[PDB]
């Protein structure tokens, strides 16, 4: 089949697709080529993404998901799931192993179910042009997710009824997305990519030889939960607090209120974006026991600016650890290219372009590049492109937990991907019954203060004295940037059996019972399509009729009339309703009493 | 096991600027990414980086 691009935002997601040499971005039901990430759970049955979810959150707070992506692979007891869950207004709840969880209608459900909705409504556009199914796509991570994070997208790439060729980095995606155009020549380039809860900074290099374009990553760093949600975040603050100053009211404590603020909050934000100054105006924000209030707060771009400042300056910092890692200097840097819709904020161009003393690319949609980029890898990954490598690196160091709490690396950060490292492990006791290894991911230099990717028992090792066996453990990380640990008895070559506890993420099970209700809930969404369009059907009867009885008038039956005008409106109430069946009935008994009427007609 | 210099064929003493050379147009043969067909390219791809990875480290050559 073919291979589908799907940048899957925090806050947008996009499909792009391989029209033989040229790729495209595809616009959805609606007409859009970026969806809103919003999920819906109505009381219904049906399940709404993109714009109508978005359209009817205000009705259904608790049940209407976004920022998944901020949650996905990530624990509970994490911290900034934590400070999320008291700000969120759907219930962020501890899963049986400890990983974080949403709670719908008093229903445990793990983020890779819901950005599998988003992923299926990419796959249904995709499968709506294409005109045939769709298996196989590309789906796209910020640079600096950890592993976790990636199978955990991995897998909802599998509820989604897909199979995962390739986890792209996004940085990655635009770089060769930029790189397409390009002629033979040898460059290197900064892709700063900020979003709507992602930050990436990646320095790449793009060299032709022989016909062959060589995107090399040199470095990568950022941070994963870092975006637009947090701008949001301080306006909603500062909004909140000069309320609560001028009118005496918390206002935190409405949710809807918080809704509407949060709406009004980024609309001020994109708004002073290209405007000197704009107003939050919410009239009938809150109602007090005295009468209902009212909001109406100018804000300069100036406010805006010194509201966010530490925030953007707290993404400068990976830019000089990157070029650090890359071995370069900023003259080194032949461009420099922003990626997110975040980059559209003036002080974010300014501050990029005076770190690099030099101003980035102009041609460069950043909000359609991920994308394109992704499409462009599957075409990679089928055939239809031969001329593009891509050389990607992992963002983190792979180590194991030693003595002390100390933490060992045995893949440092920036190793070029796939990658294997072996090392031989032993006993270091009389009869080791087993041996376990505590694998982590991150820099700091105590295992407790980095991300545990879980601890690797290797039972059934028979008895012999301290430190004789010898057993060589290999790592692997993979093209899609995950680790896969296998092990091996060193002397004979017999495997040897891993027990992984203390992990995260979904296992088989789960997966595929998560695959079957995706399943079923496709079943019900289709059976929602429809009663939409039966609908549409009922509203168009309902207008005939009506016209061919004023245009019959006098000429019939008075018991006629009467018959089908309670027709008619039996048809209207069901046609209020959620009822296929009920409207349906309606609409056949209309018919029957209007058969005079169309009888009438006579051509 | 197989000799560094010899999987990439190189002069072993020819500079950094050419083993980066062959160290690319080799990883085109034998990425996964690029065919998509097995493990045994990936396998064999790790071992041509690892000897990237060894030579241009001027300690590690001298080892
Ligand atoms: N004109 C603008 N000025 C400022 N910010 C903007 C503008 N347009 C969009 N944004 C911000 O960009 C963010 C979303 O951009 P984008 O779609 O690139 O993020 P994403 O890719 O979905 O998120 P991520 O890549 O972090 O997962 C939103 O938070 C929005 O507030
Ligand atoms: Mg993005």
């Amino acid at each position: 089949g073919k291979i589908i691009g799907i940048d899957l935002g925090t806050t947008n997601s996009c499909v792009a697709i391989m029209d033989g040499t040229t790729p495209r971005v595809l616009e959805n039901a609606e007409g859009d080529r970026t969806t809103p990430s919003i999920i819906a759970y109505t009381q219904d049955g049906c399940t709404l993404v993109g714009q109508p979810a978005k359209r009817q959150a205000v009705t259904n707070p608790q049940n209407t998901l976004f920022a998944i992506k901020r949650l996905i692979g990530r624990r509970f007891q994490d911290e900034e799931v934590q400070r999320d869950v008291s700000i969120m207004p759907f219930k962020i709840i501890a899963a049986d192993n400890g990983d974080a969880w949403v709670e719908v209608k008093g229903q445990k459900m793990a983020p890779p179910q819901i950005s599998a909705e988003v992923l299926k409504k990419m796959k249904k556009t995709a499968e709506d042009y294409l005109g045939e199914p769709v298996t196989e796509a590309v789906i796209t991570v910020p640079a600096y997710f950890n592993d976790a994070q990636r199978q955990a997208t991995k897998d909802a790439g599998r509820i989604a009824g897909l199979e995962v060729k390739r986890i792209i980095n996004e940085p990655t995606a635009a770089a060769l997305a930029y790189g397409l155009d390009k002629g033979t020549g040898n460059r290197t380039i900064a892709v700063y990519d900020l979003g709507g809860g992602a930050f990436d900074i990646s320095i790449i290099e793009i060299d032709e030889v022989d016909g062959e374009k060589t995107f090399e990553v040199l470095a990568t760093n950022g941070d994963t939960h870092l975006g637009g949600e947090d701008f949001d975040s301080r306006l909603i603050n500062y909004l909140v607090e000069e309320f609560k100053k001028d009118q005496g009211i918390d206002l935190r404590n409405d949710p809807l209120a918080m809704q509407r603020l949060k709406e009004a909050a980024e609309k001020a934000k994109i708004e002073l974006s290209s405007a000197q100054q704009t107003d939050v105006n919410l009239p009938y924000i809150t109602a007090d026991a005295t009468g209902p209030k009212h909001m109406n707060i100018k804000v300069t771009r100036a406010k805006l600016e010194s509201l966010v400042e530490d925030l953007v300056n707290r993404s400068i910092e990976p830019l000089k650890v990157a070029l650090q890692d890359a071995g370069l200097s900023v003259s080194d840097i032949d461009d420099v290219i922003l990626v997110g819709g975040q980059t559209r904020m003036p002080m974010v161009q300014k501050k990029v372009a005076e770190f690099f003393g030099k101003e980035p690319r102009k041609d460069v949609n950043p909000d359609e590049a991920v994308a394109i980029g992704a499409a462009v890898q599957g075409g990679v990954l089928t055939g239809d492109v031969k001329d593009v490598l891509l050389l990607d690196v992992t963002p983190l160091s792979l180590g194991i937990e030693t003595m002390g709490g100390v933490m060992t690396t045995l893949i440092a950060k920036n190793t070029t991907i796939p990658t294997k490292h072996s090392q031989v492990f032993s006993t270091a006791e009389d009869n080791q019954s087993a041996v376990t290894i505590h694998v982590l991911q991150g820099e700091r230099k105590r295992a407790a203060d980095n991300k545990s990717l879980g601890q690797f028992n290797l039972d059934g090792i028979n008895p012999a004295p301290r430190g004789m066996p010898q057993i060589e453990v290999t790592f692997d990380i993979d093209a899609d940037g995950i680790l896969h640990v296998s092990a091996k008895d060193k002397n004979s070559g017999k495997e040897q059996k891993i027990t992984i506890k203390a992990s995260s993420g979904l296992n088989e099970d789960e997966i595929q019972k998560m695959v079957r209700d995706a399943e079923a809930n496709a079943e019900a969404d289709r059976k929602c399509e429809e009663l939409v369009q039966t609908r549409n059907q009922g509203d168009h009867l309902l207008h005939s009729t009506r016209k061919q009885v004023e245009e019959a008038g006098d000429k019939l039956p008075a018991d006629d009339k009467t018959a089908i005008e309670s027709a008619l409106t039996a048809l209207e109430t069901a046609l209020k309703g959620e009822d296929k069946a009920a409207i349906e009935a309606k609409m056949q008994e209309l018919a029957q009493v209007s058969q005079k009427l169309m009888e009438i007609a006579q051509q | 096991k197989q000799d560094y210099y010899e999987i990439l064929g190189v002069s072993k003493t020819a500079e950094e600027r050419e083993i980066r050379k062959a160290y690319k147009r080799l990883a085109m043969k034998y990425h996964p990414d690029r065919n998509q067909g097995d493990k045994e390219a990936e396998a064999k791809f790790k071992e041509i980086k690892e000897a990237y990875e060894v030579l241009t480290d001027s300690q590690k050559r001298a080892a």
